[PDB]
């Protein structure tokens, strides 16, 4: 599309998210969600093809259903108490409806089915935007009402999301579906600490956003969407493969990388609340995410796959466009463990 | 391609670095003195 | 020949510099744990006429 | 803990006015040096990605990265120290104002405490 | 079946290279004789001459921070004192019973 | 402690700014110098410890391990100089970087005043070893070996993090000094039983305990020579050091908790020693011998007596040195034959007499011939186990006899008999290999003159 | 200011640069035809820019210095070996075909970039279109396998679905006996070995599978050897015809912006030429790939970016 139109649509998406984040009236939060949904579709459908159209219509259906459920929860809350402010929910039924709507917006299990297909359909830039920016508003809404959530339902869907992501990432060869399942697992990790501490949720969100930005920018730099296509990256730009391997190790939670910070802090916080079994199961399940990260690293950088003859022309050319902040994102997603006590800033 | 050292960008980068360093040092000195004034050390 | 072998042999100085810096940092960190100097009940001692600290 | 709802707190202040009563972090703080090291690593990675001599491609760019990292790290350290100071202040105030919940434990000596002895055999 | 029976364009497996053939007195460190000889010299010197000898001598003459002869002298003076005064050497109780307050059972 | 740490960190820029043909010389010289600095730490006191700062301390249990870790790097560089000849300068620098990072992680692990820092570094050692195994490995099973090595360790050590955070939430501290001074007994409860298991299994899996030792043969056989050296010498002792540090809070629960592990180790030493008798690979045989020795060390730690601890420390040091030497000898044979099979190259004493002498000395030291420190640890642990129960002597004697049997079997199969006729590429042994064996073997016979240096804090 | 979204936003519109003269033109002829002379003549009379037919080392002439690189570092194939042994066991024929197709794709992208950036038209020899005639002839002669043509078809579809076809296609028609006589007169010993069946298959492919398909979306001028000698009539036919059936009138400024972003950034142009499908003729082992790439990195001005090579003589490196 026209660059002016694209910039306006991106600004509208961001302004809808900010409207959700800064408003204190439930109707304004709903309006922000509607504005974000309205401006999101052309971004996903920027490169016109049947796959993008199918992904866009699936995303539209899911988000419209979630918004309708959220509106119903708001109306029930208003019925049982003449309040519009985002505070304690005031009703057991209203809270359940709202939690399911926000889980559907976030993609938490069992409402995860749309994320892998929407990510596969859209391009890598739309996938980056969808998996990074489209998590801020629902998570902020969940944080604002964290004192109302029933811990059983939140913990159940969090553990389900972790298990589903771990199991579903094992079966994928497409990189975008791998990233989608990783996002589902990380969402499950994020929502398992909302009943106890929202600062841990925000810290995990920041770390995951940095890691996902680094990974998607690396994937865009080496234009590969399949495992075998990424297996050709060493023959042209081995530094990109080495950085990608380090980032993958970080995303698996291996210390002393940055990705070890959120799991460590969440486990410690959950143990402070006399919860022992769930962190153990969560780490055991994150082992699966680490396994398929290791498989990707094996196929990418730790071994050398066969190449083709036509790579000799690619050897002669350099990337016309260089993405700013890629170096900063890699460093932030790799080497910030010693700066852990900085989380007291209420990030 | 064929490019000379872009003196405009180099000048802006060096000026930004120097300005940031001087502002940081001034901020630190002001913080130290104002801390001392509040707690009555010096 | 000086100013030529330096460009190839400058690297050798680095490990040694690290050692002296580590010794300095060890002493500097030691300087922050003097809360009980000459206050232990076992080695409670009266200072010498020209002594300010029992140990440094 | 959750200090979001704490009384007399401004909505978008990075460092409140009461934070200025605390000693500022030194310019030779190890955390500031680590932030500078992070900026240097970012500069090296930027040089490597663009296919440039990693050590000596852009000195101005590396200097800018280091300076920006040091600046932001200094302000972040200030905010972190202020938050921990608030936590300790609230802790001590609450302990002071609720004596019945934190009684003085009657000091006891080991010569009159009976602890079970488990032999290692 | 006109296939070439070749899976891909691959370099042949190279044959291992003997260091002695192109350079006798090879010392097995490097293919360049000068760097090889200096590597041998630095390894032999800094290991055997410096570490293995000087550090061994240093460890042999370490001062007694474990305080063995001090314990010998303390034990000697205590046994001299106790034999002379009729005290029965070592005592069964490590701490004097006067300072332990046992808890009365009253069962 | 920083006087050791900072030069090790400066090893990296020195390596990366070195000339293309001067990386090995500079790395070896500065690693040897760093090792000399480490020697000062050995002086130890009979009192508490060498508490340098709030972050790091040294002890007579940590000092020999630190000295061995610092001493191992020059030997690993010497061993790796050969097979990396046809490698690009950047990749050789990356290999040296991996070795330096592993040394730094081990050095910070062994001091580690606080337990979470110990866990963080104890896990940080996992990455460079994995990269070394799965990148510079010869066979195609290196990927599976690395997967096994990673996942066994992580499955074992993930509950340890939960146990540690729970312990800090309850007690309030994880500093080892406060933990030791404020220790309290563990009541016989199911929660305490599972806490004991979570505290113990992470170190058990890395010993390796019998039945959990599957990863070790794969990782040792598929690793390059430097990786095998470090894995056999230092990485196995991390579990023993952790158990020695952590068994202070597990009392009196350990008295009955130890039985399953004691039985497993006592039978598994016999099992692995017997496995060594029927083995067609040198590296696998050496790995299984390592498993037997570490099982006996597990028995020593579980008995939890002063003689047990002294014997365990001595045996850890001696086994590290001996296994490193044996792996180096096997690699020297492999780089000539390229087969890694015992029965292929035979009668090498006729062709390489001095290397046969090295083989004999290494086999005698592995056989625990007196007065080597191997037998010092072996005998102390045997006496402690006999005091624990007089019936252990049967298993200990069986293990000793089988150990001598397979050690001399390995010596005779490769060094004696008639040379293989069709093998004609067996060149004279280089000065590098001979110096490597000498620098492996001389410290053992020097340490047997001062055994108190490796007998630990309970001496 | 390199072209991008900002340039399009502020001033850069390439529709104003079109002056009815752009008219990308492609000339196609059988081996040893007079098309090269004819194409060159058209470029000079119309004021357009001539593009010599892309060979093995076309990409070498556009990067660094114009000097070609070694055969093992560029192309890994030779036409002389194809002429001598068309059924070579090392799969040289399909490697040659694929490398030539990739070179033609790069040249077409360069020509499109020039036309969209300056407005001056270009004249091309055999382009990505009609490059399949050599593939068809080689398959019918048994020089290549069927999997090779399947791979060629996949790559051709995925690559050529993103460009505009030429406005005018000019064909010079020469009988096979006459072109064989021209080959004999040429004097090249390797070219002497071309059989008549190969030329006949080439010729059959051009008329049967290329002329009608370009007649449905372009404008065709079928010319013979005699009537192609005079370029005045060719040029007159060029101006007389008006293009109103192709996709070019349907384009606008936004499509031109997209195509201009596509033609630059040649790494995106050549993206799908190295798809991970493993045919023995073109797949290369890991060890050979590593060795050849390390040799390529050791080329004088190829280790770093173009402006960051001190060995060439680039100065002020520490401030660029
Ligand atoms: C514990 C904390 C303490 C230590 C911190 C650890 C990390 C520190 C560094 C962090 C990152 C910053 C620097 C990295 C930039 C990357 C550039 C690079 O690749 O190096 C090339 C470059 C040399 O090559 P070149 O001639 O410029 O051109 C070649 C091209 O670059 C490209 O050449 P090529 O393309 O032809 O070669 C291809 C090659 C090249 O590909 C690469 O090498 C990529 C680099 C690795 C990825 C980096 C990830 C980001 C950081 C992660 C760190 C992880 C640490 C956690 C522990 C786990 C370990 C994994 O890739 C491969 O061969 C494929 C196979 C890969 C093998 C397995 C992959 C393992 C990678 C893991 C590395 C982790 C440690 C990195 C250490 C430094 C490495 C440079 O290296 C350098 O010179 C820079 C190194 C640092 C410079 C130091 C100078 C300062 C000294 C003077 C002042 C003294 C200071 C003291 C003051 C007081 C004294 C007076
Ligand atoms: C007994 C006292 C001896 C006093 C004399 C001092 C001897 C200094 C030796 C220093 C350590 C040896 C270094 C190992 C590598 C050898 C280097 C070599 O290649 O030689 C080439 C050199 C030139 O010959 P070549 O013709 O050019 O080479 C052709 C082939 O190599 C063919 O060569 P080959 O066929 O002649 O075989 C090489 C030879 C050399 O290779 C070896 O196997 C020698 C190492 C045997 C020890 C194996 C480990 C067992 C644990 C022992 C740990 C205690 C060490 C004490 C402190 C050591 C300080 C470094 O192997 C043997 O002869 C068979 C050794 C079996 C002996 C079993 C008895 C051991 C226990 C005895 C108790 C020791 C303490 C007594 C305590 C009570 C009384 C106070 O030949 C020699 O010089 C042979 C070395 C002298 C024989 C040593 C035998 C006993 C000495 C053990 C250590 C010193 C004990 C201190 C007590 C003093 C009173
Ligand atoms: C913290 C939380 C972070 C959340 C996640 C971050 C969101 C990242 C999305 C940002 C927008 C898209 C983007 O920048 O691409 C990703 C970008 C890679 O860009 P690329 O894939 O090379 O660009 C291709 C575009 O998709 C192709 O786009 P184009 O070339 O057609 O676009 C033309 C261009 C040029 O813009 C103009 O010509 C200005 C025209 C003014 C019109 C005024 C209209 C007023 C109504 O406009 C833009 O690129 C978007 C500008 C939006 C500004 C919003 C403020 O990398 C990053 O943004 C990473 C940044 C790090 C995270 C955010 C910053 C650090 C925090
Ligand atoms: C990967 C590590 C994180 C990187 C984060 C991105 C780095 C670039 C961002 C640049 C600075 C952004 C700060 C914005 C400037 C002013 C901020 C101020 O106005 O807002 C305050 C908020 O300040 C910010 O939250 C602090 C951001 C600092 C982030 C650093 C913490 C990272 C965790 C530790 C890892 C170490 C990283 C160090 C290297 C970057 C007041 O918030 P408040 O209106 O009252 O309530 C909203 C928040 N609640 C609801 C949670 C209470
Ligand atoms: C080859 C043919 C023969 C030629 C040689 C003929 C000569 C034979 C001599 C060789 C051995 C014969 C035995 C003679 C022993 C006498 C020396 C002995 O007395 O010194 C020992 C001293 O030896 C050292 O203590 C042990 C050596 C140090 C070992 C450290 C290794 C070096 C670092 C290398 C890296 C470490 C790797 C392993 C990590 C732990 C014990 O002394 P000690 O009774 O106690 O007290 C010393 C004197 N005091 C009282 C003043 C204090
Ligand atoms: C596979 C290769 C080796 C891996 C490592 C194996 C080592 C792990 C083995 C764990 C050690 C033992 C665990 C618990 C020991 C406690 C003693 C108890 O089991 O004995 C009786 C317990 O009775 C019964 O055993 C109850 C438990 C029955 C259920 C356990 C399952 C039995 C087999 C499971 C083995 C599976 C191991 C591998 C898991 C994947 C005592 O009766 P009781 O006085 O009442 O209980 C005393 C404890 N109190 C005081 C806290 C109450
Ligand atoms: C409840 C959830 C518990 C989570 C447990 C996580 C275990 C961690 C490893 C998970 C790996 C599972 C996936 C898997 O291995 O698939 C079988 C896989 C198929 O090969 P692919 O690479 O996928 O395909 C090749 C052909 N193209 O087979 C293998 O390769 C197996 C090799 C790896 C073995 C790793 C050994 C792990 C077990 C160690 C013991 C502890 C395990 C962890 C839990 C233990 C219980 C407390
Ligand atoms: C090589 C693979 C080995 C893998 C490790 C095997 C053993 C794992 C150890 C058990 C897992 C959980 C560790 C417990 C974490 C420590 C916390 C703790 O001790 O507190 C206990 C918590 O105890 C538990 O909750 C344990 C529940 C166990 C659930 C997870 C089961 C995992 C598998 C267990 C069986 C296998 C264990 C041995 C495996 C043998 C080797 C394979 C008490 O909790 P509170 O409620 O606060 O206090 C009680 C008073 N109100
Ligand atoms: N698809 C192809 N496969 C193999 N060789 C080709 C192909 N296309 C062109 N060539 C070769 O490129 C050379 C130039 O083409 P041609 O038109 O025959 O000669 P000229 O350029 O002198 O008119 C010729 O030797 C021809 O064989």
């Amino acid at each position: 599309m026209n660059p002016i139109i694209y910039t306006t649509l991106i600004m509208t998406v961001m302004s809808g998210t900010m409207l959700v984040m800064i408003s204190s009236h439930w109707l304004l939060i709903w309006i922000g969600f509607e504005m974000n949904l309205l401006a999101m579709i052309p971004v996903l459908m920027k490169n016109f093809n049947p796959r993008a159209t199918e992904a866009a219509t699936k995303y539209f259906l899911t988000q419209a259903t979630a918004s309708m459920m959220l509106m119903m929860a708001i109306i029930i809350n208003l019925l049982y108490s003449g309040q519009w402010t985002i505070t304690k929910m005031f009703n057991p039924v209203a809270m359940t409806m709202m939690t399911m709507a926000l889980a559907m917006k976030l993609g938490l299990s069992p409402f995860h089915f749309w994320v892998p297909e929407v990510t596969q359909g859209i391009s890598l830039q739309a996938g980056l935007l969808l998996l990074t920016w489209q998590k801020l508003a629902p998570l902020s809404v969940l944080c604002q009402i964290s004192q109302s959530i029933n811990p059983n339902l939140m913990l159940t869907m969090a553990m389900l999301s972790i298990l589903i992501g771990g199991w579903g990432g094992l079966n994928q060869t497409q990189l975008r579906k791998i990233m989608a399942y990783s996002s589902i697992a990380h969402m499950g990790w994020m929502t398992a600490v909302l009943p106890y501490n929202t600062t841990m949720t925000i810290l995990n969100l920041l770390i995951y956003i940095t890691m996902t930005l680094a990974m998607f920018m690396l994937l865009i730099h080496s234009s590969a969407t399949t495992t075998l296509s990424l297996s050709h990256t060493w023959n042209k730009m081995p530094v990109i493969t080495s950085l990608m391997m380090v980032t993958l190790l970080s995303m698996g939670g291996l210390p002393p990388l940055s990705g070890f910070m959120p799991k460590w802090m969440i486990i410690q916080e959950m143990t402070k609340n006399e919860s022992i079994i769930m962190p153990t199961l969560m780490a055991m399940t994150a082992l699966l995410n680490l396994y398929f990260y290791m498989r990707l690293a094996y196929s990418s950088s730790l071994t050398m796959f066969p190449s083709t003859n036509n790579m000799k022309m690619k050897w002669q050319f350099e990337h016309t466009k260089q993405m700013k902040l890629l170096p900063t994102m890699i460093v932030l997603s790799t080497l910030v463990l010693p700066m852990t006590p900085a989380l007291s800033s209420l990030n | 391609p064929h490019g000379s050292p872009d003196w405009l960008k180099v000048g802006l980068t060096l000026g930004t670095s120097v300005f940031l360093w001087i502002y940081l040092i001034k901020q630190h000195k002001e913080d130290v003195l104002e801390y001392k004034r509040r707690n009555g050390l010096e | 020949n000086v100013l030529q072998i330096v460009r190839d042999h400058w690297v050798h100085i680095l490990v040694p510099v690290g050692f002296v810096f580590g010794c300095y940092l060890d002493r500097r960190s030691d300087e922050k744990l003097t809360a009980f100097r000459n206050k232990s009940l076992l080695f409670k001692r009266e200072l010498r006429p020209n002594e300010e600290v029992t140990w440094k | 803990t959750m200090m979001s709802g704490r009384p007399g707190r401004v909505p978008l202040q990075f460092l409140p006015n009461e934070a200025r009563s605390l000693p500022p972090p030194k310019l030779t703080d190890p955390r500031l040096v680590y932030m500078g090291f992070l900026g240097y690593c970012s500069g090296l990675i930027d040089n490597a990605i663009r296919r440039r001599p990693v050590v000596s491609a852009g000195l101005h760019r590396q200097l800018l990265y280091v300076t920006s990292f040091v600046f932001f790290g200094y302000y972040l350290l200030k905010r972190q120290d202020y938050m921990y100071a608030l936590r300790d202040h609230d802790m001590f105030a609450y302990v002071k104002s609720h004596p019945e919940d934190f009684p003085e434990k009657d000091k006891k000596t080991y010569g009159e405490i009976l602890e079970e002895f488990h032999p290692v055999r | 079946p006109p296939e070439p029976t070749i899976r891909l364009q691959e370099d042949p497996d190279p044959e291992d290279e003997n260091l002695y053939e192109k350079n006798p007195d090879s010392h097995g460190y490097d293919k360049d004789p000068i760097v090889d000889l200096w590597n041998m010299r630095v390894v032999f010197f800094f290991g055997f001459s410096i570490v293995l000898v000087l550090g061994s001598t240093f460890v042999a003459y370490l001062p007694d921070y474990r305080m063995q002869e001090w314990a010998r002298r303390e034990a000697e003076r205590l046994v001299k004192y106790r034999e002379a005064n009729g005290l029965p050497l070592m005592e069964s109780n490590c701490f004097d019973p006067n300072k332990i307050q046992l808890p009365e059972d009253e069962d | 402690m920083l006087k050791i740490i900072i030069p090790t960190t400066m090893l990296l820029p020195m390596t990366w700014m070195s000339k293309h043909n001067m990386i090995w010389i500079n790395a070896t010289v500065h690693s040897l110098l760093i090792s000399l600095i480490s020697l000062s730490l050995l002086n130890q006191l009979g009192e508490n410890s060498l508490n340098f700062s709030l972050t790091f301390f040294s002890d007579s249990l940590s000092a020999p391990l630190l000295v061995l870790t610092t001493w191992l790097l020059p030997l690993m560089l010497m061993a790796s100089q050969s097979h990396l000849s046809k490698e690009t300068t950047t990749r050789k620098k990356l290999y040296i970087t991996m070795l330096i990072l592993l040394q730094l992680f081990l050095i910070m692990t062994f001091t580690a005043t606080e337990l979470i820092l110990f866990y963080i570094l104890f896990e940080a050692t996992l990455v460079p070893t994995l990269i070394i195994i799965t990148r510079w490995g010869n066979q195609t099973e290196r990927l599976n070996a690395g997967l096994y090595f990673l996942f066994y360790t992580l499955a074992g050590s993930l509950p340890l993090l939960v146990a540690l955070v729970y312990i800090q939430n309850t007690t309030g501290s994880l500093n080892f000094l406060i933990i030791h001074y404020w220790s309290h007994p563990l009541s016989n409860s199911w929660s305490n039983i599972f806490m004991w298991l979570a505290c113990i299994m992470a170190f058990m899996v890395k010993m390796p305990l019998y039945g959990l030792h599957l990863w070790l043969p794969k990782a040792h056989v598929e690793a390059p020579i430097a990786g095998s050296m470090v894995l056999a010498a230092v990485l196995l002792k991390l579990g023993g050091y952790g158990m020695m540090r952590i068994t202070t809070i597990l009392n009196p629960l350990t008295n009955y908790m130890a039985y399953p592990f004691l039985m497993l180790s006592m039978w598994g030493m016999i099992m692995t020693s017997s496995i060594c008798l029927r083995q067609t690979d040198l590296k696998s045989l050496i790995a299984y011998s390592s498993v037997s020795h570490m099982a006996l060390v597990i028995v020593a730690i579980m008995i939890q007596t002063p003689w047990s601890f002294m014997g365990a420390t001595a045996l850890m040091i001696a086994h590290g040195l001996t296994s490193s030497m044996l792996f180096c000898l096997a690699n020297t044979n492999y780089e000539r034959v390229h087969s890694r099979t015992m029965i292929l190259a035979r009668g090498l004493q006729t062709l390489l007499p001095l290397m046969a002498t090295w083989w004999l000395v290494a086999s005698l030291t592995n056989l625990a011939l007196p007065p080597s420190i191997n037998l010092i640890g072996e005998l102390f642990i045997i006496t402690a186990s006999f005091s624990w129960s007089n019936i252990t002597i049967i298993l200990m004697g069986m293990n000793m006899m089988i150990t001598a049997l397979y050690s001399l079997y390995m010596l005779i199969t490769t060094q004696r008999g008639k040379y293989t006729h069709h093998i004609n590429n067996i060149k004279p042994s280089f000065t590098r290999e001979n110096a490597l064996m000498a620098l492996h073997i001389l410290p053992l016979l020097l340490l047997t003159l001062n055994p108190k240096m490796i007998l630990g804090p309970l001496y | 200011l390199q072209y991008g979204p900002l340039a399009f936003v502020l001033g850069e519109r390439t529709t104003r640069k079109l002056t009815e003269t752009s008219k990308v033109i492609t000339v196609d002829g059988n081996i040893c035809s007079g098309k090269g002379r004819l194409a060159r003549e058209i470029a000079e009379k119309l004021g357009l820019r001539h593009f010599p037919e892309a060979g093995i080392h076309y990409a070498d002439s556009t990067t660094g210095d114009g000097k070609p690189l070694d055969v093992q570092l560029s192309g890994n194939c030779s036409l002389e070996k194809f002429y001598d042994d068309p059924k070579s066991n090392d799969g040289n024929s399909y490697r040659l075909q694929s490398w030539l197709y990739a070179s033609r794709l790069l040249q077409y992208a360069d020509a499109l970039e020039h036309l969209l950036s300056t407005g001056q038209g270009v004249v091309l020899e055999r382009s990505i279109y009609s490059d399949f005639v050599f593939l068809e002839a080689m398959y019918r002669q048994g020089f290549i396998r069927k999997q090779c043509v399947e791979h060629y078809n996949e790559v051709k579809k995925v690559t050529a679905c993103e460009y505009l076809p030429p406005h005018v296609v000019v064909y010079v028609d020469v009988p096979v006996p006459e072109i064989q006589s021209r080959i004999q007169k040429k004097g090249n010993p390797h070219e002497m070995k071309i059989t008549a069946a190969y030329l006949q298959d080439i010729e059959n492919a051009y008329k049967k599978t290329f002329l009608p398909e370009m007649s449905e979306k372009c404008e065709v001028l079928q010319y013979s050897a005699r009537e192609a000698e005079d370029a005045e009539k060719v040029v007159e036919d060029i101006e007389y015809l008006k293009c109103d059936k192709g996709p070019w009138p349907d384009q606008d400024d936004r499509t031109f912006h997209r195509l201009r972003m596509l033609v630059q950034n040649k790494l995106e142009v050549l993206n799908y030429t190295t798809i991970p499908v493993y045919l023995p003729e073109i797949t290369i082992g890991a060890h050979q790939s590593d060795r050849v790439f390390q040799k390529f990195t050791e080329l004088p001005g190829r280790k770093y970016s173009p402006g960051y090579n001190e060995d060439v003589g680039d100065k002020w490196i520490w401030l660029k």
